[PDB]
RNA sequence: CUUUAAUGUUUGAUGUUCUAACGUUGACCCGUAAUCCGGGUUGCGGACAGUGUCUGGUGGGUAGUUUGACUGGGGCGGUCUCCUCCUAAAGAGUAACGGAGGAGCACGAAGGUUGGCUAAUCCUGGUCGGACAUCAGGAGGUUAGUGCAAUGGCAUAAGCCAGCUUGACUGCGAGCGUGACGGCGCGAGCAGGUGCGAAAGCAGGUCAUAGUGAUCCGGUGGUUCUGAAUGGAAGGGCCAUC
RNA sequence: UGAACUCGCUGUGAAGAUGCAGUGUACCCGCGGCAAGACGGAAAGACCCCGUGAACCUUUACUAUAGCUUGACACUGAACA
RNA sequence: GUUUAUUAAAAACACAGCACUGUGCAAACACGAAAGUGGACGUAUACGGUGUGACGCCUGCCCGGUGCCGGGAGGUUAAU
RNA sequence: UUUUGUAUAAUGGGUCAGCGACUUAUAUUCUGUAGCAAGGUUAACCGAAUAGGGGAGCCGAAGGGAAACCGAGUCUUAACU
RNA sequence: CCAUAGGUUAAUGAGGCGAACCGGGGGAACUGAAACAUCUAAGUACCCCGAGGAAAAGAAAUCAACCGAGAUUCCCCCAG
């Protein structure tokens, strides 16, 4: 039988044209407000997946 | 069900016409596909003149330089 | 505790609005600044109101 | 015991030491207090954290009526 | 509108009687040689009781489970995240149930900026007034102060004072530090729009370092985004936020 | 019952040695006795700990649930006050 | 008298007697999806449950807590 | 064998003979190798047939964006050195 | 009161067995989630009823998307 993708990670990550995977950026949520703005707008474009976690990522969705 | 034509894949239909059903009959897009576009993907030759469908200010460019006139 | 959050909306333009912290049994009128709104572009009189 | 408990470190110190070539914005100390001060070409953020304000080589200099270290860059 | 009388009009808590559902482990009769069961007469209950669906309460009667780690064996006690100092061996880092302390905030002025200012603690003289309140001069010079621990730092004052204010601004961000990652932090300059200053300028909160929690789920406002035949909508998305 | 050509002592040594070092002593082999040692044989320690193991048991632990108990609608009908 | 057949025979269990308690007969209660059985072809001098444990002298104060029992005005309260 | 460490007095084995433990199927990524190449390639099936049809598909040659949409650009943003 | 329930006799089939496959009625837990209660394992094991040579399903109150498919079933794709 064929494999089946952790659906979960692949709402959570897109593939680059490369091989990369771009991903939305934690601490976005709730408690904004103690938050300087510097923060939530460093935040919140998409960011590219660190090469430690990226097997990781390979794995649980080996379709895209 | 929308694709992404390839201008190297324009000149492979009924000479020079490609509307959806003429496009669909050459195997180059899926046949669930209504909406389909005309990109820059390089190399045209001979005269080709794209009914109903969408096409890029690239290919616009190309496919009229080429010879054919879109729309 | 204590210090409660409001919701600083603007008064010309968009919904847009600004949130800091207020202490409401120390303070209990209502601020009146004058922040910039983005949708606008421009300055305007931001008044204070609950979330 | 009464007591077992610590902070987190904070990698505080001379990250550029002097003569090394440093790029515009390179952090070049990273301190509590002004122990060191800004010299040319030289800033100091909310952190107190002195970085490079041009692209050239650091200076560790000791000027001033009260004697301070001062930080300057030279290209 | 209030406040209330007579008649029509519309329903309801109660009950009390009724018999025809229903009950009958009252009595008899028949299938019948039978305390079963059915049927039939007949009394006594009688629309209650009982039984079905829904529903609240109760429910170790019964079932499935959970009941943390560190630990100088385990238990009991203590600790678990964040900040500061030492341990830490002159860059960074560095443990122990090693040694000492703090934090889970505060502030529309305690922010901004412009223009000023200088402290402690004593000495001597002076009404009530005394060691000490307020005044004068002299001495010391940062022992002071810094919204809170500790550290490093500050007279160019980051200290204490006033005058206008809202930069505690939206979009970004060359280039760095620090993290396994999640992340976290510093940041000149650009666009837009303010403030303060006569202007150079300074301003993307507070002298810095603690004041804080991911995801999921859901709520609230916004929105050139999506909309299961088409037009809307719901519902999603994106932005702000709880 | 790994194989044995299967001594004492003092030391050493995964920390209590028939087997290592140094030393001492001892012809080869039965038979009857004794049980100090072979950390002797017998049971993958039952004490203790550990496993995000098991089982039963308890309860005002969480979740349910049979049963018991309350109303609505149903089988369920006529008067009048 | 009974008890751990196969390491415990006892002070443990039972016991006659004692109290509280439920039960009005289609009894309470038990076994049972139910029909139905037992209780009992018994009927409160009976039956079930709980504790105590011949016999003699006795058995004191507390109803705040948990349970039980009664009361129904008031508050809150599901289905509909 | 397990260990920081075993002649260890820690584990396992009386001996011999036989048997006894990284497999199989389909998906997937990577390395080697062979075919053909901006192409490669068929699946069930139809063939009696390991031929040959059948390209339905799949994958690649284009990506950016949450998405509409635009596309050698595009996203961000009022606009980007 | 007629009648009904009954009770005889007679025709006519049924009854039981059997490897798997099929449709229906009931229906777990271990296990996985690195614990566990939603969820999983799975309408799987198992129990029961009726089958037949196959059984079930079946000629649209189907699903398409302004074009159109024209019953069911089974196999390959769409698509992890
Ligand atoms: C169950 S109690 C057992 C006593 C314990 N065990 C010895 O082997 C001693 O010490
Ligand atoms: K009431
Ligand atoms: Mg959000
Ligand atoms: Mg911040
Ligand atoms: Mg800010
Ligand atoms: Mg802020
Ligand atoms: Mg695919
Ligand atoms: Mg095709
Ligand atoms: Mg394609
Ligand atoms: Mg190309
Ligand atoms: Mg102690
Ligand atoms: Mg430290
Ligand atoms: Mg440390
Ligand atoms: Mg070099
Ligand atoms: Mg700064
Ligand atoms: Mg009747
Ligand atoms: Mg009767
Ligand atoms: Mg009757
Ligand atoms: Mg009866
Ligand atoms: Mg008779
Ligand atoms: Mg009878
Ligand atoms: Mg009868
Ligand atoms: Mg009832
Ligand atoms: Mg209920
Ligand atoms: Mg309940
Ligand atoms: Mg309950
Ligand atoms: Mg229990
Ligand atoms: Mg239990
Ligand atoms: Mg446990
Ligand atoms: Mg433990
Ligand atoms: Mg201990
Ligand atoms: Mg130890
Ligand atoms: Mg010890
Ligand atoms: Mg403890
Ligand atoms: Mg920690
Ligand atoms: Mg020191
Ligand atoms: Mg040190
Ligand atoms: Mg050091
Ligand atoms: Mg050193
Ligand atoms: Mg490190
Ligand atoms: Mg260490
Ligand atoms: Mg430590
Ligand atoms: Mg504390
Ligand atoms: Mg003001
Ligand atoms: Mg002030
Ligand atoms: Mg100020
Ligand atoms: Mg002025
Ligand atoms: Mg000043
Ligand atoms: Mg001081
Ligand atoms: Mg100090
Ligand atoms: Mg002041
Ligand atoms: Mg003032
Ligand atoms: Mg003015
Ligand atoms: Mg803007
Ligand atoms: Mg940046
Ligand atoms: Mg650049
Ligand atoms: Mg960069
Ligand atoms: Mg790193
Ligand atoms: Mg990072
Ligand atoms: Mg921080
Ligand atoms: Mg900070
Ligand atoms: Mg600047
Ligand atoms: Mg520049
Ligand atoms: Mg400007
Ligand atoms: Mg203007
Ligand atoms: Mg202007
Ligand atoms: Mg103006
Ligand atoms: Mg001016
Ligand atoms: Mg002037
Ligand atoms: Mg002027
Ligand atoms: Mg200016
Ligand atoms: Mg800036
Ligand atoms: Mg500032
Ligand atoms: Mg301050
Ligand atoms: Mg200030
Ligand atoms: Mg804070
Ligand atoms: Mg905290
Ligand atoms: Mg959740
Ligand atoms: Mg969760
Ligand atoms: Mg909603
Ligand atoms: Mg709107
Ligand atoms: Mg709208
Ligand atoms: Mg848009
Ligand atoms: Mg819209
Ligand atoms: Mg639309
Ligand atoms: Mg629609
Ligand atoms: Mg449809
Ligand atoms: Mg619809
Ligand atoms: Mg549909
Ligand atoms: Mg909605
Ligand atoms: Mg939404
Ligand atoms: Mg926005
Ligand atoms: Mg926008
Ligand atoms: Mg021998
Ligand atoms: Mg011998
Ligand atoms: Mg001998
Ligand atoms: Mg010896
Ligand atoms: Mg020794
Ligand atoms: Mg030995
Ligand atoms: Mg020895
Ligand atoms: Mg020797
Ligand atoms: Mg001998
Ligand atoms: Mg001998
Ligand atoms: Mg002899
Ligand atoms: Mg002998
Ligand atoms: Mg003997
Ligand atoms: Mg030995
Ligand atoms: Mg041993
Ligand atoms: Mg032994
Ligand atoms: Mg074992
Ligand atoms: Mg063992
Ligand atoms: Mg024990
Ligand atoms: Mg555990
Ligand atoms: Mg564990
Ligand atoms: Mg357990
Ligand atoms: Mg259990
Ligand atoms: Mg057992
Ligand atoms: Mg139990
Ligand atoms: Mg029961
Ligand atoms: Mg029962
Ligand atoms: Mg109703
Ligand atoms: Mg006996
Ligand atoms: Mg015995
Ligand atoms: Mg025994
Ligand atoms: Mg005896
Ligand atoms: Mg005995
Ligand atoms: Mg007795
Ligand atoms: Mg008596
Ligand atoms: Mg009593
Ligand atoms: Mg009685
Ligand atoms: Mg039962
Ligand atoms: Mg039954
Ligand atoms: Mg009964
Ligand atoms: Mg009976
Ligand atoms: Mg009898
Ligand atoms: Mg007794
Ligand atoms: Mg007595
Ligand atoms: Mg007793
Ligand atoms: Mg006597
Ligand atoms: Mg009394
Ligand atoms: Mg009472
Ligand atoms: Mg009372
Ligand atoms: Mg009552
Ligand atoms: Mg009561
Ligand atoms: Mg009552
Ligand atoms: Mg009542
Ligand atoms: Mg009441
Ligand atoms: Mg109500
Ligand atoms: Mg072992
Ligand atoms: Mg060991
Ligand atoms: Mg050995
Ligand atoms: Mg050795
Ligand atoms: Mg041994
Ligand atoms: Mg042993
Ligand atoms: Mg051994
Ligand atoms: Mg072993
Ligand atoms: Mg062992
Ligand atoms: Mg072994
Ligand atoms: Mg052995
Ligand atoms: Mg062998
Ligand atoms: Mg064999
Ligand atoms: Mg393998
Ligand atoms: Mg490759
Ligand atoms: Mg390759
Ligand atoms: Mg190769
Ligand atoms: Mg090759
Ligand atoms: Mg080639
Ligand atoms: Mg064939
Ligand atoms: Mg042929
Ligand atoms: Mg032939
Ligand atoms: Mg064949
Ligand atoms: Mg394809
Ligand atoms: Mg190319
Ligand atoms: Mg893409
Ligand atoms: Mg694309
Ligand atoms: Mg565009
Ligand atoms: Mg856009
Ligand atoms: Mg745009
Ligand atoms: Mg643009
Ligand atoms: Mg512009
Ligand atoms: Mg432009
Ligand atoms: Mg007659
Ligand atoms: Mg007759
Ligand atoms: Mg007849
Ligand atoms: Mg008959
Ligand atoms: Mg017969
Ligand atoms: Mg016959
Ligand atoms: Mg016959
Ligand atoms: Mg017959
Ligand atoms: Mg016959
Ligand atoms: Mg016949
Ligand atoms: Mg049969
Ligand atoms: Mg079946
Ligand atoms: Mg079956
Ligand atoms: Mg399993
Ligand atoms: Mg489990
Ligand atoms: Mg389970
Ligand atoms: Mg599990
Ligand atoms: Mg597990
Ligand atoms: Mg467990
Ligand atoms: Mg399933
Ligand atoms: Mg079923
Ligand atoms: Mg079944
Ligand atoms: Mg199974
Ligand atoms: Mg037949
Ligand atoms: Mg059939
Ligand atoms: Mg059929
Ligand atoms: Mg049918
Ligand atoms: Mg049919
Ligand atoms: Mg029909
Ligand atoms: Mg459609
Ligand atoms: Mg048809
Ligand atoms: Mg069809």
């Amino acid at each position: 039988p064929k494999i089946k993708t952790v659906r979960g990670a692949a709402k959570r990550f897109k593939k680059t044209g490369k091989g990369g995977f771009k991903h939305k950026h934690a601490n976005l949520r709730h408690i904004l407000t103690k938050k300087a703005t510097k923060r939530k707008r460093h935040l919140r474009p998409k960011a590219m997946v660190s090469k430690g976690d990226l097997g990781l990522v390979i794995a649980c969705l080996p379709y895209a | 069900i929308t694709a992404e034509i390839r201008l190297s894949d324009l000149a492979k239909v009924e000479g020079g016409v490609v509307d959806l059903n003429t496009l669909k009959a050459a195997n180059i897009i899926g046949i669930q596909i209504e909406f389909a576009k005309v990109i820059l993907a390089g190399e045209v030759t001979t005269p080709v003149t794209v009914r109903g469908l969408r096409v890029t200010k690239g290919a616009r460019a190309a496919i009229e330089a080429a010879g054919g006139k879109i729309e | 505790g204590i210090r409660e959050k409001i919701k600083l909306v603007s008064s010309a333009g968009t919904g847009h609005f600004y949130t800091t912290t207020k202490n409401k049994r120390t303070k209990p009128e209502k601020l009146e600044l004058k922040k910039f709104d983005p949708v606008v572009r421009q300055h305007v009189i931001y008044k204070e109101a609950k979330i | 015991t009464r007591n077992g408990r610590d902070s987190e470190a904070k990698r505080l110190g001379v990250k550029r030491f002097g003569g090394e070539s440093v790029l515009a914005g390179s952090i070049i100390v990273r301190q509590r207090g002004t122990k060191f001060h800004a010299g040319a070409n030289v800033g100091c953020g909310r952190d107190h954290t002195l970085f490079a304000k041009a692209d050239g080589k650091v200076k560790f200099e000791v000027k001033g009526p009260k004697n301070r270290k001062f930080i300057s860059i030279e290209a």
